[PDB]
């Protein structure tokens, strides 16, 4: 439970060595850059 | 165990959601930059003959 | 025609719902096999309506419909 609420645990199948937390981190940056796209576009 | 591999899961379906609306607009900018400026002035002197036009008809359907 | 203008309110509801740059770089893509001219005001329902490519001969559409054999038609 503790690596759970951290968010320090990976898939037990070893697929992806990146962490959760790690994963939501990127996706928090890619949605930040997929906004910005949206930005220029709607400015174009 | 089952629960953690089902919240990496999920979290790796947002990831890839996120990156194919990025590259959708990448390609979008990408479209509307190299589509070429459609003449803003040229369509506005349409449209002046074309009012011009409506109002002869407007005229002549009164007729 | 039923099905046709439902169409419409479909598309025209869908294209009021999302954002501009949503409807250019993702409800255009899927209207463009249907539309006669690229229009970006699609959220008026008037627009949409005009630019809507002449639908299937009802002669043609009623008759692949009726085929039995649609899966080797198609």
């Amino acid at each position: 439970a503790k690596c759970v609420q951290s968010g320090d645990f990976v898939y037990f199948d070893g697929r992806d060595r990146e962490r959760f937390i790690d994963k939501k981190e990127r996706l928090s940056r890619l949605k930040s850059k997929q906004e910005e796209f949206q930005k220029e576009v709607l400015k174009a | 165990e089952e629960c953690t591999d089902t919240l990496l899961d999920q979290l790796d379906t947002q990831l890839n959601v996120t990156e194919n609306e990025c590259q959708n607009y990448k390609r979008c900018l990408e479209i509307l930059e190299q589509m070429n400026e459609d003449d803003s002035e040229q369509l506005q002197m349409e449209l002046k003959e074309l009012a011009l036009e409506e109002e002869r008809l407007i005229q002549e359907l009164e007729d | 025609l039923w099905i046709r203008y439902g169409a419409v309110g479909f598309i025209t509801v869908v294209a009021r719902q999302i954002s501009t740059a949503d409807v250019y770089c993702k409800l255009m893509p899927y209207l463009d096999p249907y539309i006669t001219q690229p229009i970006i005001q699609i959220e008026r329902k008037l627009v949409l309506l005009s630019v809507l490519k002449e639908p299937v001969s009802r002669s043609i559409f009623d008759y692949a419909l009726r085929s039995k054999d649609i899966t080797s038609l198609f």
